RNA sequence: GCUGCAGUUAAAAAGCUCGUAGUUGGAUCUUGUGGAGGGUUCCCCGCCCCUUGCCUCUCGGCGCCGGCCCGAAGCGUUUACUUUGAAAAAAU
């Protein structure tokens, strides 16, 4: 009965990019999803997006370009320790030249190439490549 | 696709669908390369230049090359909205 | 009064005292005394806008503001004839309690009612700006650099009672919080 | 096309209304839905004619961009089209195929009819499925006269029209032959063309 | 469906054909109206899908009736949508 | 879907986004208080008050003209019944079914449905108890359950 | 088979539903500038109400010319998580 809201959002965006659409509607939404989509946008994998108020959980409309290839969620938010980070980005990512692991840390929601920069691990959310 | 010197290392550079932005591999015998004429806007006659469009195979065989070409034409002076 | 009518605000204030004497001297003569009731204000502030103009802001004390709203369109028309060129907007002075988890000392004092959060105030203040009209929808565009525009829709009736005031609202709000709002009108109401 | 010299003139409107090209079928597609204006109070759809005109001038611009005129193969299998396409081959230098199509005409380097076009105009995408599904093998763009109910698959520039078998098929082919010649510059605009549309209509039982 | 529909700005006449929960912001299909019976003359205002037998505060034995959907009036005259 | 049926329909209601008072409504935030008190003295549960106020008068949402939901009102004047109305409404159904069971002991479908009702009753109690709403020694026993309904 | 299998027909979903432990659980409660290291906003200080959150002291050092100013004592509602230190026999 909708235990994981980020899982639906990323599966919904993903089932529609393969089809070839140009815009997708996501419902419900959250601070977490909005932060995740921002990480996916600062890097250029999606276009700008618009959030709809409705006095409940809201909805999001996202503008897709074709650059996206996959995005997904790791269902239990496991802990990762910056010495076990390589064993993750070597299992989940397709090549060491692109793709990103997204994880939540005391310093916000970020991507592993920045967690290494600020010297902190945390809990894994997903990936996109 | 470069390296630590810059010089490109690639057999060639494939071209992407203008409606789906997915590269068109070299065994897709359904991707087409439409080529649409300009006119001179005062006499209504063809004059040299034209605009080229690429359309993938998959969006062509799902029945969507039509509206795709239409939007790509409306996006330029070929229909200028008001359709 | 004109000096004792700005409690908890470092009473000696030039322009706030001037506007206070003006508004309460319109409260003095009995011409408009059955719908104004000698009720207090609490601060005022005049600042620029983005169209090479200026406008003024009136801070009401919160439990009065439902009664100010009962008369606000007549009273502001009266103040604007007395203040040619400037605009008057009434907002209540809402208190903001920092997030207790860790932004101030937590001491089991009280629960911090959810009405005293940040965002509750930041959206009530937005509805106080537009008063003669009504909010009928919102939206947020996240631009390609993380920036945000708030798109607000206002009701289609009451248009010419706010239509020319959309661009002072953006300035006063960017001033009060910092968010870049823009107001539009809906084509159809369903 | 956006300008004035290309806008629909009120005599073409009367040709269209006389041939009945605005009259569609009873069914529909989810793909031809933007070309319909409304549905009549008996069960038949109506084709917006300005969209017809815009799609017509788009196909004209697609044919004009071919340097050698001889590889713009024009197919039609049903009777109501044959006579039309033959006149088209006379108007502009294209190459007609009227009759049965003999599968493998494009993809067989051994057949005696093997021809390699660069474009493909075709009536009635539903009765000429074979040339379409064979164009899907050699990177061949397509142009077609669809209806309210014609499946869009392997077509690119869909010119909506009656084409149910009428004066409308002949009228469409004639108008398309006018606009290619006009914008290529072989005849002058706003001097009416000496040819008469009835050269393109079909033999109903003669006399 | 054309593979490029824009969802932030739906059709003002399609947005009203979809179920009330399934459109961009939820919105009820009900409304309020001022019924005005013949005879005794008062302006009692009723819900549309009333599901109660309302009465005029005077000379009427009935004023609307419950059904599966919208209430059906006996002889109520004006019943203007109140539009707030 | 449901919790004891297989069907899964969406037949809820949908409030307006505009939370403001309806501009034309005469009634004010003190008259509805007294209307609610009067309606409750006749013995109406909160839902019945709500529907009466929604049909006969213009108040679409008691919570919007007032500040409170219409049960905290009956509470802050000592009028809410001892136990909530859902539990009363379910216990009344169970005592309705048990009579029919004892009159004809071959209605096995009634047996199944009664099982279901009692399980829903336990699930609702278990939640009201950990909310400091019922005496933690509360219980549902048939013979006690009949006198419970009064 | 945790990373990582399978259950229409190949081996296999209890006849059917209810139900305590167990496992899983919707949305929501604070942001911009003046300097600093890194650029052309953004990421050690304080400013819109807050910025280690305060208090009030007292005994002892740090200042000025007694009087007044700031470091320490209380800890901030608790955990899990992450990072750093301490402490961990040798041989392998
Ligand atoms: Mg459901
Ligand atoms: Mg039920
Ligand atoms: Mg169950
Ligand atoms: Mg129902
Ligand atoms: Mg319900
Ligand atoms: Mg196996
Ligand atoms: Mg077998
Ligand atoms: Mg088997
Ligand atoms: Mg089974
Ligand atoms: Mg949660």
């Amino acid at each position: 009965v909708r235990m994981n809201v980020l899982a639906d959002a990323l599966k919904s965006i993903n089932n529609a990019e393969k089809r070839g659409k140009r815009q997708v509607l996501i419902r419900p939404c959250s601070k977490v999803i909005v932060r995740f989509l921002t990480v996916m946008m600062k890097h250029g994998y999606i276009g700008e997006f618009e959030i709809i108020d409705d006095h409940r959980a809201g909805k999001i409309v996202v503008n897709l370009t074709g650059r996206l290839n996959k995005c997904g969620v790791i269902s239990p938010r496991f802990d990762v320790q910056l010495k076990d980070l390589e064993k993750w980005q070597n299992n989940l990512l397709p090549s060491r030249q692109f793709g990103f692991i997204v994880l939540t840390t005391s310093a916000g929601i970020m991507d592993h190439e920045e967690a290494r920069r600020k010297h902190t691990g945390g809990k894994i959310l997903g990936f996109f490549f | 696709m470069q390296n630590d010197a810059g010089e490109f290392v690639d057999l060639y550079v494939p071209r992407k669908c203008s409606a789906s932005n997915r590269i068109i591999g070299a065994k897709d015998h359904a991707s087409i390369q439409m080529n649409v004429a300009e006119v001179d806007k005062v006499t209504g006659r063809f004059n040299g230049q034209f605009k080229t469009y690429a359309i993938c195979g998959a969006i062509r065989r799902m029945g969507e090359s039509d509206d795709s070409i239409l939007r790509l034409a409306k996006a330029d002076g070929i229909v200028s909205k008001n359709f | 009064s004109a000096k004792i009518v700005k409690p908890n605000g470092e009473k000696p204030d030039e322009f706030e005292s001037g506007i206070s004497q003006a508004l309460l001297e319109l409260e003095m003569n009995s011409d408009l005394k059955a719908q104004l009731r000698e009720l207090n204000i609490t601060a005022a502030k005049e600042i620029e806008v983005g169209g090479g103009r200026k406008a003024i802001i009136i801070f009401v004390p919160v439990p009065q503001l439902k009664s100010f709203q009962k008369i606000q369109v007549r009273l502001v028309r009266e103040l604007e004839k007395k203040f040619s060129g400037k605009h008057v907007v009434f907002i209540a002075q809402r208190r903001i309690l920092p997030k207790p988890t860790r932004k101030s000392r937590t001491k089991n004092k009280q629960k911090r009612p959810r009405s005293r959060t940040l965002t509750a105030v930041h959206d009530a203040i937005l509805e106080d700006l537009v008063f003669p009209s009504e909010i009928v929808g919102k939206r947020i565009r996240v631009k390609l650099d993380g920036s945000r525009l708030i798109k607000v829709h206002l009701d289609k009736a009451q248009q010419n009672n706010v239509e020319h005031k959309v661009e002072t609202f953006s300035g006063v709000y960017k001033k009060l919080t910092g968010k870049d709002v823009n107001f539009e009108f809906p084509e159809f109401q369903l | 096309g956006a300008l004035d010299v290309l806008q629909m003139k009120e005599e073409d409107v009367l040709k269209f209304l006389a041939a009945g090209t605005h009259l569609g079928g009873t069914n529909l597609d989810f793909q031809m839905e933007q070309y319909i204006y409304k549905r009549k109070s008996d069960g038949i759809y109506i084709i917006n004619l300005k969209r017809t005109w815009e799609k017509l001038l788009l196909a004209a611009r697609a044919i004009v961009a071919i340097e050698n005129p001889a590889d713009v193969s024009v197919i039609s299998s049903r009777n109501t089209g044959q006579r039309a396409v033959l006149k088209f081959a006379a108007a502009t230098g294209a190459t007609p195929i009227a009759g049965r199509f003999t599968p493998g005409t494009f993809t067989n380097q051994i057949q005696a009819a093997f021809r390699e076009p660069r474009l493909l105009v075709v009536t009635d995408p539903r009765a000429d499925h074979q040339p379409l599904t064979e164009a899907s093998y050699v990177n061949l763009p397509t142009i077609a006269l669809c209806n309210t109910d014609s499946p869009l698959r392997y077509v690119d520039i869909a010119i909506p029209c009656n084409n149910k078998g009428a004066h409308s098929v002949g009228l469409m082919w004639w108008m398309l032959a006018r606009e290619v010649l006009r914008m290529r510059g072989t005849i002058s605009r706003e001097h009416p063309w000496e040819v008469m549309p009835d050269l393109y209509f079909y033999r109903d039982p003669e006399e | 469906m054309p593979l490029a529909k824009d969802l932030l700005h739906p059709s003002p006449e399609e947005e009203k054909r979809k179920h009330k929960k399934k459109r961009l912001v939820q919105s009820p299909n009900s409304y309020f109206m001022d019924v005005k019976c013949p005879g005794c003359y008062k302006i009692t205002t009723v819900f549309s899908h009333a599901q109660t037998v309302v009465l005029c505060v005077g000379c009427s034995t009935v004023l609307c009736q419950p059904t599966g959907g919208k209430a059906r009036l006996t002889e109520g005259c004006s019943f203007r949508r109140k539009q707030h | 879907g449901r919790m004891h049926a297989p069907g899964k329909g969406l037949s809820q209601s949908a409030l307006p986004y505009r939370r403001s008072v309806p501009t034309w409504l005469k009634l004010t935030s003190d008259d509805v208080k007294e209307q609610i008190y009067k309606l409750a003295k006749k013995g109406l549960t909160p839902s019945q008050i709500g529907v009466i106020l929604r049909d006969s008068h213009g108040v679409a949402q008691v919570r919007f003209v007032t500040g409170n939901k219409i049960l905290r009102i009956l509470k802050s004047k000592g009028l809410a019944p001892d136990l909530p109305e859902d539990l009363y409404h379910l216990i009344k159904k169970a005592v309705a079914v048990r009579k029919h069971l004892e009159r004809n002991r071959k209605d096995k479908d009634a047996k199944f449905r009664l099982i279901l009702i009692e399980s829903r009753i336990h699930r609702l109690a278990r939640y009201y108890k950990t909310k400091r709403v019922l005496p933690p020694n509360w219980k549902y026993e048939s013979s006690t359950a009949s006198a419970l309904v009064a």
